[PDB]
């Protein structure tokens, strides 16, 4: 437990874990506001 | 002061079936070398140059065509086994003369009776520039 | 003595201890990193198992649990296949119409306009048409609903979850011990006997009362629906009656050995099947009978437990002749006491093994509509081909970690290892020699022929209509084989492929199957353009095995262990003077080799036997002949081949196919990429590496970890893993994206 | 004929000596450090250029330096 | 144009990259200090100290040739 | 197009031959301390951040060119 | 018994006995050549070299 | 070739190369006056430059001069 | 924490005061019972000791053969004294054999 809290923190996997969080959320942005080539809003 | 041992022929070398990594026409011609040690007993040892030979009990005298090859079979036998060995270089004269160890303690082992050849008394920092030795024909190290 | 099981009990508690600690195994790695290369080693010492320790026990221990491992992750990767196939593909529209509608068995989700990927593969569906060749099995094996298609996935995650449990116990629970993995007797009996013996038996078993009686109903026309289910077969045993009368009797004619009787649906035909362009499957079935028959025969010879058998001690030491010394003879003490020697021997023999494999399945197709179904055929020879060339380049890698680790003349000594350790130079020698009057004699062809056509004198040219060269061996043979059927294989129609000869031609759908394959002056030519590659790979990979321990250029070569960068610039220079670095040059040569050979049959195959049937039987190939006429000249190979069959690719983009045109631009950059490692050297890195460290030392932002340029084995490493990847893609993009388009 | 220099930082901890593959090096007694030896090059006419020595100094910078130069047979390795 | 023109940039930019450090690191650098008396062109410095393969200033004319080669293509 | 083609490879070779002789001169003529403090003195001192630049620069355009022609394709 | 033997009995010169090498025929074959023929006038054996060639 | 392959794996060829020419009948009767040698490694980084540029230049300069003169236009 | 650290010795055995956080050799050198050394960077054999009694952290090893560490054998100049453990000194050539 804490030590898998360890594993769970170690480089690959923190950084694997980041980049999914990330693709999801641009992938989401960009399936709600698709084919942006600029920013419209202001 | 250590006279060197001097190498006795008749002595019979390691039992080796023959191989085309052995001698060629640079031993023929320029030089070959002979290592020797001594064999508490008759064993099997891998040959610097192919496969494996086996050492009689008693003396062994084999003719290598390279020094490197021969410190290499003498630190297997001096390690693996716990063999004193010496070897000496050939010359197409029939000449020998004693490579090593050269005044009879490995040279690993400091002993009172060597010269200092080639040191240099600074930290390698202290070099002069190699504009300093332009046009003469000394290298800036060998300062 | 005897055999049993014999077992220790919790080795090694599950605990989550060492996960937390990055390359526990390594004592070095264990305590903690100073520099970024700490992190590229933990990596490459992960299973190089022999060197964590030196108990032979350990290393086979942690050897059979990591073979649990691999095969749990195989059983996943089916059950992915078979889940993909039950749930996102349009197998049940193509069972309905295998000539018509294209297989594909993945939709993409419409995320960023990738769903024009989604092409029209026909039957009411849009996904990427898949060239694995799944459904040709799935029809082969009876599979008609998409619900046995998720059982056989269910039964896979299952089965995979049972071989990773058992990777856990065998290891942590109930570990054998050594003298249970040195019985290789009992071993032996048991994959020969039970693996493929059984295994063999049990398949011919399947395919009798279920591949035979479904596929036959398939092949009478019958809609997939209206199929009796296979059980049904079981149960009703006049359904297959109907279907095969001599089901009737029932198995007495197996005991009253009137085997004939049971000629119905146990043939010796030989040939395809002119509706479905497959072989026979009541050829096949029989086929799986005999091997059965034959495996468990031979897992009966070595001795185990009962006195009858064979030691394979004697067997070994009993084969010595006059030549040889003492040959044979610490043979079996040297097979059972380094996994090394094992896995360089079971690595040739299976890439081996793979290679045949393609060979054998592009000219006798086993499948139904699989011949006809060109993108398939093309995909899994070049696919096979592939893995039998890594899989023959690695057994060269293990052999020479054997002699540099594990071979030792003063405890395991044999003679015939011995001896030819001792006249290297002479094998090397004439190898090297064969080297180079092949490369003269059949690429110094193709090159006179180059410039006797581009001086305008095609007389003089090595061709069809100049000089011929006929392979007079392998047309003999061929015409041989032809003939054979009747004359000296006289229980067989026809002959066992239809590339023999003969005429009968085979064609399904308007497509070609199968036609006599003509061997000209080209074939011969490429042919020996083989035979050199093969011999120069060779060449490398037994110079790296033989030398592998020493040389007459650095004498003691083994101290300096398998794999090193050098010894320093002396004696000349001494750069990739190890085992290792014949290693990476071999793949290049490889990679080489199964280039030309996948070009060859892709060009031969599109030239003289791929291609459309017309009403009147005129055939018209992918290309007119124009590979016995063009292929003679590298011009030709450059232009015919890779300029004409490249437009397919690059016109690609703005359709379906466009995701082939993006991996072949990428595949290009990433091959180009690979140069820069393996053109340069990591001085030069460490020494900007060093400004970029000022940098951000400069912001205090400088790492802790301090960052080093590779090693120079590692970018060695680096460089030709690139610049495999990028080859072998831009031709998988390429044949593929063609082969779709085309076919 | 390569030349190995040997420089007073060196701390006669004799690694290098004990890695040389053709016997250039030796220990002599010296009385500039606490072990009273330094390396000397009595014989770097055997010298084969491998600088396997200046990977075995421990010092920074290295007190074992070899310059590679005019070629020998003997420098070269060369069996034939 | 524009992406082309940024293209030469990068070439340029790569180019003189390549052969200023070597320049500049002729001297020598951290992982060979004397370099200057080593000569314009030397093989390396052996495998010690993580190795040295294409430490000259010879082998940065080398290695910038290929940049040169690419940026004019 | 040949005389064009031409003129740009020599001025590429040339450049490079430049910056070679540059690095040569560092090497063999250079003389620290008759150039105490000047230009050239201070250009040797500072190589790093020189350097570093440099590289920033590459690598900006780098990735951003390719970026872009990659989006594009 | 065993056929190939070091040359001479010599098991420390670079190169071995075999049939090719050294067997009766293949040597008195070799022997009887122009270029091995030591005790002939150069011009002739290289007269029966030239011409042959 | 010569950057790929490094001079280790081709010296120790060319080591057994001069073993089978010093073997053979009616041929070690001929002797080479210099050692066979692999090339050294300044001198292979520079062949295998001297190549890749040839090699470049020419097929470019094939490929352009064709391309233009094939349309003249 | 500060445990005693025996050393036998050509002098003699003495015992002195050293934190589990340094190296025995670096605080025998504070005291003054003299010992050899070289490199003092643990990778050379010059201050190499065995043990009696106890055992010392191996983290701070390297250039040893993967026997050393456990066959009895280690390095003054790096070595951190978990125990009151009882070493040798001037064990260099029983060490290189
Ligand atoms: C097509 C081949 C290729 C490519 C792409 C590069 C690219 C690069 N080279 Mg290189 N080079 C090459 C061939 C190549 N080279 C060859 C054949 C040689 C002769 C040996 C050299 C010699 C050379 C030298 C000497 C130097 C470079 C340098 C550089 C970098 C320049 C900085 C830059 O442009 O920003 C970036 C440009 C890019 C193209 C990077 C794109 C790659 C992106 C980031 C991939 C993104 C990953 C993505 C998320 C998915 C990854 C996949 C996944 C499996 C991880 C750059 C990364 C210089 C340098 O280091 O710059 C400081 C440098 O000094 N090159
Ligand atoms: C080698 C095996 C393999 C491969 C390569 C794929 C590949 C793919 N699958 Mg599939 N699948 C497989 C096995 C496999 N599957 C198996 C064994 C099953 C169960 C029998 C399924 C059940 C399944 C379903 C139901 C679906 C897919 C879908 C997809 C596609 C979308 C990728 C995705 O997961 O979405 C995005 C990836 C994520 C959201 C992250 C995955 C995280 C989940 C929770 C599992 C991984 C957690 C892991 C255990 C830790 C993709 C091409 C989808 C599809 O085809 O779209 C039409 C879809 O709906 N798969
Ligand atoms: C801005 C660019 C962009 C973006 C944002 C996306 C985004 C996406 N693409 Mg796409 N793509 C792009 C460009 C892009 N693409 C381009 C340019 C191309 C042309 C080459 C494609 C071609 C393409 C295809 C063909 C597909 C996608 C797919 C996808 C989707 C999921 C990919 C996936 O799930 O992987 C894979 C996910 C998995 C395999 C799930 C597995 C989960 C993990 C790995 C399980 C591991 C645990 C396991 C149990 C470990 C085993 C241990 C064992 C021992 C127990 C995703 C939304 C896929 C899709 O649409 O889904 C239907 C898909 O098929 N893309
Ligand atoms: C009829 C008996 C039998 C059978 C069928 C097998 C089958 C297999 N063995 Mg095995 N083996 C046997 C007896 C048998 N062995 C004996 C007597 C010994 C010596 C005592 C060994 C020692 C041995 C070793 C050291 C290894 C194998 C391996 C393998 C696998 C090879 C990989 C493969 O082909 O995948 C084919 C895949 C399948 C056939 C899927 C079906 C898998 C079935 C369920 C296997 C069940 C058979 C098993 C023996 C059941 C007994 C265990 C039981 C108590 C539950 C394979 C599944 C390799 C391995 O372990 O891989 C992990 C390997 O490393 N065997
Ligand atoms: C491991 C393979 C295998 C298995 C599991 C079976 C199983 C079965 N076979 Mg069968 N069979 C097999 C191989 C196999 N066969 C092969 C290779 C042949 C060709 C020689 C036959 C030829 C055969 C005949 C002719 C008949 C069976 C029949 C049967 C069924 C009768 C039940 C019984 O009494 O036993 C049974 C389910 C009987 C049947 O169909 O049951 C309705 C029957 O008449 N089999
Ligand atoms: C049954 C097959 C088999 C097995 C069990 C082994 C087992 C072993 N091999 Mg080996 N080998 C094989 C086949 C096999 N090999 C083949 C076919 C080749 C020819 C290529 C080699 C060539 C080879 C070499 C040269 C070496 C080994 C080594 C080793 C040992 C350590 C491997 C390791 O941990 O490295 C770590 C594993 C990795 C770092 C994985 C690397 C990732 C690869 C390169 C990328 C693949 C790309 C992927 C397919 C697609 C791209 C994905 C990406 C885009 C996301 C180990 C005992 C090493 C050794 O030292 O032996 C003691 C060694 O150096 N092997
Ligand atoms: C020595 C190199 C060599 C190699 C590796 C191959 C390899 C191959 N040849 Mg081939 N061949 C060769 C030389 C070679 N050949 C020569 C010299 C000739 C006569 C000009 C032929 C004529 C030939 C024909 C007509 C055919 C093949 C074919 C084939 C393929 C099928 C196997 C076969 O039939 O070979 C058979 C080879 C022989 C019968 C002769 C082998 C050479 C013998 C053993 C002595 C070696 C000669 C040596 C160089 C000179 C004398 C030695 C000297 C020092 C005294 C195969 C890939 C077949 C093919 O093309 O498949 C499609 C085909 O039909 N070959
Ligand atoms: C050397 C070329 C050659 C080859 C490859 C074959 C191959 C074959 N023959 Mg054949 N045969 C040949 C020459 C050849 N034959 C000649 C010259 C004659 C005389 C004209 C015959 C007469 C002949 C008859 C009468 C029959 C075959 C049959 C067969 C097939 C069964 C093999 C078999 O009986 O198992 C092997 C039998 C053994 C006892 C194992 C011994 C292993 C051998 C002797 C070594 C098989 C594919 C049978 C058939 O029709 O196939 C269905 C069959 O009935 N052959
Ligand atoms: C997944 C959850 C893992 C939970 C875990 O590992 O902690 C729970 C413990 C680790 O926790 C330890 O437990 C020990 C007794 O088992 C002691 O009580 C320790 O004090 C305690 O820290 O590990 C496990 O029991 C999980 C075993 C593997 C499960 C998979
Ligand atoms: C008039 C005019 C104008 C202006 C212009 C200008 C301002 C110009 C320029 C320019 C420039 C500005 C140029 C340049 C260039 C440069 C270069 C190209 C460089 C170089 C260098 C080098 C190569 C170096 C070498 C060396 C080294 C490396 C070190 C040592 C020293 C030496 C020097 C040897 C305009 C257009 C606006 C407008 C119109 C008019
Ligand atoms: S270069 Fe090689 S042979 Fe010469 S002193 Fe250094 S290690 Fe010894
Ligand atoms: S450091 Fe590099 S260039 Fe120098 S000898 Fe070793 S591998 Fe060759
Ligand atoms: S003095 Fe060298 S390891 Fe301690």
């Amino acid at each position: 437990m804490r030590d898998l809290k360890t594993y769970l923190s170690v480089a690959p996997v923190a950084s694997t874990l980041w980049f999914a969080a990330l693709a999801g959320l641009l992938i989401e942005i960009n399936r709600f506001f698709p084919d942006a080539l600029t920013f419209p809003f202001f | 002061g250590f006279t060197p041992p001097e190498l006795d022929p008749n002595t019979p070398s390691p039992i080796f079936g023959g191989s085309t990594g052995g001698l060629l026409r640079k031993a023929q011609v320029e030089e070959f070398y002979v290592i020797t040690w001594e064999s508490p007993k008759e064993q099997i040892f891998e040959m610097p140059t192919g496969g494996a030979a086996i050492m009689r009990e008693g003396p062994n005298l084999l003719k290598l065509a390279r020094k490197e090859q021969c410190l290499a079979l003498g630190t297997r036998l001096r390690s693996k086994y716990k063999i004193k060995y010496q070897f000496y270089r050939v010359f197409p004269s029939g000449e020998v003369q004693y490579l090593h160890p050269k005044d009879g303690v490995y040279p690993e082992k400091v002993n009172p009776g060597r010269q200092g050849v080639g040191v240099n008394f600074r930290s390698i920092g202290k070099n002069v520039s190699p504009i300093e030795v332009k046009f003469t024909g000394k290298q800036p190290y060998d300062l | 003595p005897e055999v049993k099981i014999l077992v220790d009990r919790d080795p090694i508690k599950t605990s989550f201890e060492q996960w937390a600690k990055p390359g526990h195994f390594s004592r070095t790695i264990a305590k903690g990193p100073d520099t970024t290369t700490w992190i590229w080693n933990l990596h490459a010492d992960a299973h190089d198992f022999d060197s964590h320790t030196s108990d032979l026990e350990e290393i086979s221990r942690k050897v059979f649990s990591a073979h649990f491992g691999q095969l749990s992750i195989i059983f996943l990767w089916l059950s992915g296949m078979y889940f993909h196939g039950a749930r996102f593909s349009n197998y049940e529209a193509w069972l309905n119409d295998p000539t018509h509608i294209r297989p594909s068995a993945q939709v993409v989700w419409p995320i960023v306009g990738q769903e024009i990927l989604n092409g029209d593969v026909g039957g009411g569906f849009r996904g990427i048409q898949i060239t694995s060749g799944f459904f040709q099995i799935w029809r082969a094996s009876g599979i008609t609903s998409e619900l046995q298609l998720y059982c056989t996935a269910i039964g896979a995650l299952v089965f995979a979850a049972l071989m990773l449990f058992a990777g856990w116990f065998h290891y942590h629970k109930a570990a054998p011990k050594l003298v249970w993995f040195q019985d290789v007797e009992s071993m032996l009996n048991h994959h020969l006997a039970g693996l493929l013996g059984l295994g063999s038996l049990s398949w011919a078993g399947h395919q009798v009362h279920v591949s035979l009686p479904i596929n036959q109903f398939l092949n009478a026309g019958v809609d997939p629906k209206e199929i009796p289910l296979p059980h049904e077969f079981i149960l009703n045993r006049d359904l297959l009656a109907q279907l095969y009368p001599s089901f009737a009797e029932g198995a007495t004619p197996f005991f009253t050995l009137n085997w004939s009787k049971y000629a119905d649906f146990l043939t010796f035909r030989g040939g395809l099947d002119p509706l479905t362009g497959g072989l026979w499957l009541t050829d096949i079935a029989h086929h799986h009978l005999a091997i059965a028959i034959l495996f468990l025969i031979a897992g009966h010879m070595y001795r185990t437990n009962w006195g009858i058998g064979h030691g394979i001690k004697d067997i070994l030491e009993a084969h010595k002749g006059p030549f040889t010394g003492q040959g044979h003879k610490g043979l079996y003490e040297i097979l059972t006491t380094s996994w090394h020697a094992q896995l360089s021997i079971n690595l040739a023999m299976l890439g081996s093994l793979t290679i045949i494999v393609a060979h054998h399945m592009y000219a006798m197709p086993p499948y139904p509509y699989l011949a006809t179904d060109y993108g398939t055929q093309l995909s899994l020879f070049t696919h096979h081909m592939w893995i039998g060339g890594f899989l023959i380049v690695g057994a060269a890698a293990h052999a020479a970690i054997f002699m540099v680790r594990d071979y030792d003349p003063t405890t395991r000594y044999n003679d015939l290892l011995d001896r030819v350790l001792r006249h290297r130079d002479a094998i090397i020698s004439h190898l090297n020699w064969v080297c180079i009057f092949l490369g003269f004699h059949s690429f110094g062809l193709y090159i006179h022929n180059d410039t006797m056509s581009a001086l305008g004198r095609p007389q003089d040219m090595f061709s069809d209509t100049a000089i011929q060269l006929q392979p007079v061996f392998a047309q003999w043979i061929q015409n041989t084989h032809a003939l054979a059927p009747g004359t000296t294989a006289p229980g067989a129609t026809t002959s066992t492929s239809l590339t023999w000869g003969g005429g009968d031609l085979v064609s399904v759908g308007g497509k070609v199957a199968l036609l006599p394959i003509p061997l000209g002056t080209a074939d011969f030519l490429v042919h020996h353009i083989h035979a050199f590659t093969i011999h120069v790979t060779v060449l490398i990979l037994l110079k790296g095995v033989l030398f592998a321990r020493s040389s007459r250029l650095i004498p003691d070569k083994a101290n300096l262990g398998f794999r090193f960068p050098c010894d320093g610039p002396g004696r000349g220079g001494t750069c990739q003077v190890s085992a290792w670095d014949h290693v990476f040059l071999g793949l290049f040569w490889m990679y080489n080799a199964i280039s030309v050979v996948i070009f060859h049959f892709s060009w031969k195959m599109q030239s003289d036997v791929w291609g459309s049937i017309n009403d009147q039987g005129v055939v018209t190939h992918i290309t007119g002949g124009n590979f016995a006429q063009s292929s003679i000249t590298i011009n030709g190979w450059l232009r015919d081949f890779l300029w004409a069959q490249a437009s397919q690719v690059i016109q690609s983009y703005g359709s379906s196919l466009s995701a082939y045109g993006l991996f072949f631009l990428g595949a290009h950059f990433v091959w180009a990429f690979s140069l820069m490692f393996l053109f340069s050297g990591r001085g030069y890195w460490q020494e900007l590496i060093e400004s970029i460290v000022w940098a951000h030392n400069k912001l205090k932002v400088a790492p802790a970890t301090q960052p080093r340029a590779l090693s120079i084995v590692q970018g060695r490493a680096v460089g030709v893993t690139h610049y495999l990847l990028g080859g072998i893609a831009t031709t998988w993009a390429f044949f593929l994206a063609r082969i779709i388009a085309v076919g | 004929s390569h030349s190995v220099k040997i420089y007073d930082t060196c701390i006669g901890c004799t690694q290098c000596v004990r890695a040389c593959p053709t016997d250039v090096l030796e220990m002599i007694p010296w009385g500039g450090c606490k072990a009273k030896q330094i390396a000397s090059a009595p014989r770097t006419e055997d010298c084969v250029g491998c600088k396997r020595c200046e990977s075995a100094c421990p010092t920074d910078f290295l007190s074992v330096r070899v310059y590679l130069w005019h070629e020998t047979t003997r420098s070269m390795g060369l069996a034939y | 144009d524009f992406l082309v023109h940024h293209a030469i940039a990068l070439g340029l930019h790569t180019t003189t990259l390549i052969l200023v450090k070597g320049a500049l690191d002729a001297r020598g650098s951290k992982l060979m200090p004397d370099k200057k008396d080593f000569g314009y062109s030397f093989p390396c410095d052996g495998p010690g100290r993580g190795g040295t393969c294409d430490i000259s200033a010879w082998d940065a004319f080398y290695l910038a040739v290929f940049w040169m080669l690419n940026t004019i293509g | 197009a040949a005389l064009y083609t031409h003129h740009q490879y020599i001025a590429g070779f040339i450049m490079t031959g430049a910056f070679a002789h540059g690095a040569i001169f560092f090497i063999r003529d250079y003389n620290p301390e008759q150039n105490a403090d000047n230009v050239l003195a201070r250009m040797l001192e500072h190589k790093e951040a020189i350097i570093s630049h440099l590289s920033w620069a590459s690598l900006f355009l780098g990735f951003h060119t390719l970026g872009l022609y990659v989006h594009n394709d | 018994y065993q056929v190939v033997q070091p040359i001479n009995g010599d098991p420390f010169i670079g190169s071995l006995e075999t049939p090719v090498t050294s067997s009766p025929l293949v040597a008195w074959y070799l022997s009887n050549l122009p270029g091995y023929r030591t005790a002939v006038n150069p011009l002739l054996r290289g007269i029966e070299v030239g011409l042959a060639h | 070739m010569f950057l790929i392959s490094w001079r280790g794996y081709w010296q120790e060829l060319i080591e057994t190369l001069a073993w089978a020419h010093e073997r053979t009948p009616l041929a070690n009767l001929i002797r080479w006056r210099d050692k066979p040698v692999a090339l050294s490694i300044v001198q292979a980084r520079l062949v295998g430059l001297v190549h890749f540029s040839v090699g470049y230049i020419f097929t470019y300069a094939a490929f352009l001069i064709a391309s233009t003169s094939g349309k003249f236009g | 924490a500060s445990y005693k650290v025996k050393l036998v010795t050509p002098d003699g055995t003495q015992e002195f005061e050293c934190p589990s956080d340094v190296y025995i050799l670096d605080h025998a050198e504070e005291v003054g019972i003299d010992l050899p050394y070289s490199c003092r960077a643990g990778s050379c054999s010059s201050c190499a000791g065995k043990v009696v009694g106890g055992e010392v952290d191996q983290s701070d090893g390297s250039f040893l053969d993967d026997e050393q560490i456990e066959a009895g054998f280690v390095l003054t100049c790096v070595a951190y004294p978990t125990s009151d453990v009882v070493i040798e000194t001037h064990k260099e050539e029983d060490l290189t054999a």
